[PDB]
């Protein structure tokens, strides 16, 4: 029951780094699933990590996609 | 190591001191885009026949 705390406290962290401010990229294509290629707005490629526990289903096909800053 | 390492491979780097981390899965061949972008269908004998 205690741990249901601290699920709780770790699902909030999460959703914070998910909004507002972000960059728009777009998706290439994947390596793996959890990680893939993506050219940001900048004309640069970079490699990036896949935040897990989200739906490929119309990503896997180049599509727009958010990018966090500084990470 | 740099047996491995092939020309033309795409490969991962870290932009902190460019240091070669992985190879990267992807890479497509030249020529493989120059013959799709033409496009051009092959066929068989039997289509082509009469």
């Amino acid at each position: 029951r205690h741990l249901k705390r601290e699920l709780k406290r770790a699902q909030e962290e999460v959703k914070r780094i998910q909004s507002v401010p972000l960059v728009i990229g777009q998706f290439l294509e994947p390596i793996d699933q959890n990680t893939g290629i993506v050219s940001s707005t900048t004309g640069m490629s970079y490699v990036v990590r896949i935040l897990s526990t989200l739906d490929r289903e119309l990503l896997k096909p180049s599509m727009s996609v958010a990018l966090h800053r500084h990470s | 190591n740099v047996k491995d390492l092939k020309a033309s491979q795409r490969v991962c780097l870290r932009s902190d001191s460019y240091m070669l981390h992985k190879v990267l899965e992807n890479k497509a061949d030249p020529l493989v885009s120059l013959m799709m972008v033409e496009k051009v269908p092959d066929s068989t004998y039997d289509m082509v026949g009469g």
